[PDB]
């Protein structure tokens, strides 16, 4: 069938021909029900039929993520997600299943969500029984405590090393290296007024620092030689956020209008 | 933990005064010192 | 649907029949308020 | 319908505030 | 389940998965429009592909999350867009709110056409939709055979076609209450 | 006996039948009193076996006696339609495991109950008759399972019940129909907490708070408790622990404090934590571990210092005890934030402190992460300072002002803003004995 010319054709890499696959197979799924989570007891789909349909999304979403696709992916993760995680399954049950959210989650890591990265931990049915089990979802945890409070020093090395990195992640490995260092972006904006163009690419990590110079001039950075700076770490002024919060008597007006209301409404 | 205390701050924490007095002398002692 | 159309229907005279009276309130809270004075 | 129906229940709660301002009246 | 598989299937291809997403997701709306919530600009622009034949679904299914959302005028007209993804002899509380929904919305609309013209009913200017399913809860009511409810509806709904058809037709002259049925209105 | 069982019963339906003719406030208050002493007679003996002969007799009652289950044989449409309605209710109340243990006998009973005859025609009629914590309270406890294969499928009944209490949440109409409602969230909330990710919450959010009223603050808190537990991973904070500060403030709990609100109370804890604010669990000290607190403590204890091992070695040694009311998650997080903390204080007080004596404290901990580190810290402010290492120099602000900003005037806007509260409350109730007292 179909079934195995994916099967075999991912199991092939070969994923952006693997890719055109799915969406017959993915018709199949449906008009064989087995797509959909079956929320009658079919006896026998999730192994009978819907295994591969367990992995189908598996495999789609590891092509997909593979070739560089995301909600893909994750779409396939998103349906693999009740095979995935029914509440009782383990009426299948498979491995990359973890690669896969671990992949996700840093992906959502990567996406830079933060509650719902976590919260799908919280999500998550069993969570350091699996977590702690996978380095793959070890990694974000571990990096979110580098990333969450913002030293990556190990994490922006610990990905590079990362062996999912090694093994598929590298999608985000390289946006997260950025996703990181713009925020270090702002601490040594915070941190620094001024920065040798030295240090901050050190802390950048980069080996160029034109390479900073870019992000620090997108960043739009007083740069003198050698050095970043920060004349206006922030954005002050800028429009919005008015007539409110910094009106003088206005406010206070208001307020006393206000106040005159709790003097008017006072009927 | 018994009933009434002087309560809070919490019980903080001890061995200072004494630490101290080790460096009271000390402190002073490297005093002596100097 | 109906007996309200009826029933329903007399109601806003009620909502009305709120409504008036803050307004003699308003004033009578000023009718104090100008009355309290030469007090 | 009950569309219809339940729309009291603003009136009906309504009611009220009323009565205070009633109370307030008198308080006044 | 959950939707995110759906929300998957939302822009995943195959108009006919699509089509088996939103009636599967259909199905399933009722917990999950929630999930479901945020894909309604999809769901909206799915309801903008005529391409895509059943987007009233996603207008009906929208239309169930609005009224989850508290969306009603949404709701309706996406339950408006439906026409076949909704019936109003499908029975939802939900339905026969939106049921309702609709039919309030008709009258001041009506009313502010009665406002321009009194014949105002007699003519496009209201969804007809609305005025249809209006008056065909007005069947309803008629078939509610108790008039009254009809009347008082079409007292506001402003229609003396409803009002003198429903009395003549049902005018036999029950006797004195054809006449009093009249004067109850 | 069961004559003054019945008698009770009597009274509750006397009640009921003042309900009958427009008049719950009474009947509900009562029912809700009635709910506490319905705890005295109890049982089911011959209570029912005189209630389903005293009132009158239906279809319902003997598919109800499936429930019963029992011999008695012996010889002996209008008050008996609510009244075996609010009996059902009382049959829910004969679940509690008061009169029942396995109610999943009592599941398919509770739909059969709740879908037939039920669940119909009351948006108005029944106000909160319907308990849906006595309908789920029951699947709360089998939901001991583990066993279930979850349930039915995965879990449908549950998803059902979701769906099903989605099939309220058309029914809550807001006609009135309310008060029971976001227990649904709730139980979708702990549903979440027993799986889900709450944030369809934030729908939830979207449409309401138990509006408003008549809810029992019991379940307003409660709806804050998840609902700080929302803010928990949404990691808000505040509005989280102001939840708890809105939910243990006014809930009325003393019996239910007992272990109940210790979870509040965990949650509380771990909100300051959330903050590092370590209040003085001094207080904490009581009511609290013996089962809730002290490893809070011992996290404060940690936390106090932020001692990461020390810290993890609370955690190393109350993990499943966090596990158990997985505030896990939490703690991870402030380990280096007290760190930091502690980073910032006795420490900032200079203009600076150099680069390696507060590297120091790094020197004590890590070097040029310090950069990081500070950056870190920085990062978040939580401190004030500034470096430049081409000074190598970390350099600590003043965070020195007067209140010659409108910064006091906001609070004094904040007190402002509550000038509103009692004084717009007193109109609020200035009502009610007022606009009586007229009747």
């Amino acid at each position: 069938e179909l079934t195995k010319s994916l099967s075999i054709a991912f199991e092939n890499g070969d994923y952006a021909a693997c890719e055109k696959l799915l969406p017959p197979i993915k018709i199949e799924l449906i008009k064989n029900n087995l797509l959909i989570p079956d929320l009658s007891i079919q006896n026998d789909i999730y192994l009978n039929d819907l295994m591969i349909t367990k992995r189908i999304l598996e495999v789609g979403a590891l092509a997909s993520i593979q070739t560089f696709n995301f909600d893909s992916f994750e779409n396939y993760f998103n349906q693999l997600k009740p095979y995935y995680f029914s509440n009782n399954h383990k009426l299948s049950e498979s491995d990359k299943k973890s690669k896969l959210i671990s992949l996700y989650l840093l992906n959502l890591l990567s996406q830079n969500n933060t509650t719902k990265f976590h919260s799908e931990l919280q999500y998550l049915d069993k969570h350091i029984k699996n977590l702690e089990d996978d380095s793959l979802l070890s990694y974000p945890i571990k990096l979110d405590r580098w990333l969450m409070e913002g030293s990556y020093q190990k994490a922006w090395d610990l990905l590079q090393s990362g062996s999912q990195n090694i093994s598929e992640f590298d999608s985000f490995t390289d946006i997260l290296k950025s996703a990181i260092r713009d925020e270090i972006a702002k601490n040594t904006e915070l941190s620094y007024d001024f920065l040798p163009l030295s240090n901050i690419k050190a802390l950048l990590f980069f080996n160029n620092e034109k390479e900073t110079e870019k992000f620090a001039l997108e960043r739009n950075w007083p740069i003198v030689n050698s050095k970043v700076y920060f004349n206006n770490q922030s954005k002050e002024k800028a429009d919005y956020e008015d007539e409110m919060m910094h009106e003088e008597d206005q406010k206070t007006n208001i307020i006393e209008k206000a106040m005159d209301y709790a003097i008017s409404i006072e009927n | 933990q018994t009933n009434i205390w002087e309560e809070n701050w919490d019980d903080v924490e001890v061995d200072d005064d004494f630490t101290n007095e080790l460096k009271a002398e000390l402190d002073r002692y490297k005093r002596e010192n100097q | 649907y109906f007996k309200l159309k009826k029933l329903e229907k007399e109601y806003e005279l009620l909502t009305l029949q709120e409504d008036y009276i803050k307004d003699e309130q308003r004033h009578l809270k000023r009718e104090l308020k100008r009355a309290q004075e030469e007090v | 319908e009950q569309k219809i129906q339940e729309t009291e229940l603003k009136i009906r709660s309504k009611t009220e505030n009323v009565r205070r301002l009633e109370a307030q009246r008198n308080a006044l | 389940t959950t939707a995110a598989p759906l929300l998957a299937l939302l822009r995943e291809n195959q108009d006919s998965v699509k089509t088996y997403a939103l009636e599967s997701i259909n199905n399933v709306v009722d917990q999950l429009w929630s999930e479901i919530s945020n894909e309604l600009p999809d769901i909206e622009a799915l309801y903008d592909d005529d391409t895509f034949s059943d987007r009233e679904m996603a207008a009906l299914i929208a239309s169930k999350v609005y009224y989850n959302l508290g969306e009603y005028e949404s709701a309706v007209k996406y339950a408006l867009a439906a026409k076949d993804r909704f019936d109003i002899d499908e029975k939802s509380q939900f339905v026969e709110t939106i049921v309702s929904k609709s039919i309030e919305m008709y009258v001041q609309e009506a009313s502010k056409q009665y406002t321009k013209d009194e014949q105002f009913y007699t003519k496009d200017i209201i969804d007809p939709k609305l005025t249809s399913i209006f008056e065909r809860m007005i069947e309803k009511c008629l078939k509610a055979s108790e008039l009254k409810l009809a009347l008082g509806i079409a007292l506001e709904g402003y229609r003396l076609d409803i009002i003198e058809s429903a009395l003549k037709s049902k005018l036999d002259q029950s006797t004195s209450e054809n006449v009093k049925i009249i004067n109850y209105l | 006996m069961a004559s003054t069982a019945v008698m009770m019963d009597v009274d509750s339906s006397g009640v009921n039948d003042l309900h009958h003719s427009e008049k719950k406030y009474a009947e509900e208050d009562q029912v809700q009193e009635l709910l506490k002493v319905l705890n005295e007679i109890s049982k089911t003996t011959l209570t029912l076996d005189p209630r389903y002969i005293w009132r009158s007799l239906k279809d319902l009652s003997s598919l109800r006696n499936q429930e019963l289950l029992n011999a008695e044989t012996l010889c002996f449409k209008t008050i008996e339609v609510t009244a075996e309605i609010n009996c059902f209710m009382h049959l829910l109340v004969q679940l509690f495991l008061w009169d029942s243990k396995e109610l999943e006998q009592l599941v398919e009973f509770n739909r059969k109950v709740v879908i037939p005859n039920l669940l119909c025609y009351y948006n108005l009629r029944s106000l909160n008759l319907i308990n849906a914590k006595l309908w789920f309270y029951i699947y709360l406890s089998h939901e001991t399972l583990a066993r279930s294969s979850e349930e039915i499928n995965s879990d449908n009944q549950n998803i059902i019940l979701r769906s099903t209490m989605m099939k309220f949440l058309k029914i809550a109409s807001l006609k009135h129909d309310n008060e029971t409602k976001a227990m649904l969230i709730n139980l979708i909330l702990r549903d979440f907490l027993n799986n889900g990710e709450v944030d369809s919450a934030s729908d939830f959010i979207s449409k309401l708070e138990y509006p408003h009223t008549d809810v029992s603050s019991s379940l307003e808190a409660r709806y804050f408790f998840y609902l700080s537990k929302i803010n928990a991973i949404q990691l808000d904070y505040s509005t989280a622990n102001e939840y708890i500060i809105a939910a243990i403030r006014k809930a009325p709990h003393n019996s239910k404090s007992l272990g109940f609100l210790q979870q509040s109370n965990k949650l509380h804890c771990c909100i300051q934590l959330l903050m590092g604010d370590i209040p003085e669990l001094s207080f904490f000290h009581q009511s609290n571990m013996q089962k809730s607190l002290l490893p809070y403590y011992h996290l404060t204890k940690a936390v106090k210092l932020g001692d990461l091992k020390k810290f993890t070695s609370t955690i190393t040694k109350y993990k499943q005890l966090l596990l158990k009311d997985d505030t896990y998650q939490l703690c991870v997080r402030l380990r280096s934030n007290v760190i930091k903390t502690g980073i910032r204080i006795i420490s900032l007080t200079y203009k600076k402190i150099s680069l390696r004596d507060i590297c120091l404290k790094l020197n004590l901990d890590s070097e040029q992460t310090v950069e990081y580190m500070v950056s870190r810290a920085i990062r978040d402010g939580v401190i004030e300072a500034k470096i430049n290492h081409e000074d190598g120099f970390i350099e600590t602000t003043e965070l020195l002002n007067i209140y010659d900003s409108e910064d006091p005037q906001q609070v004094f806007d904040e007190r402002i803003k509550f000038a509103n509260q009692l004084h717009d409350e007193y109109l609020v109730s200035m009502r009610y004995p007022e606009d009586k007292k007229t009747q």
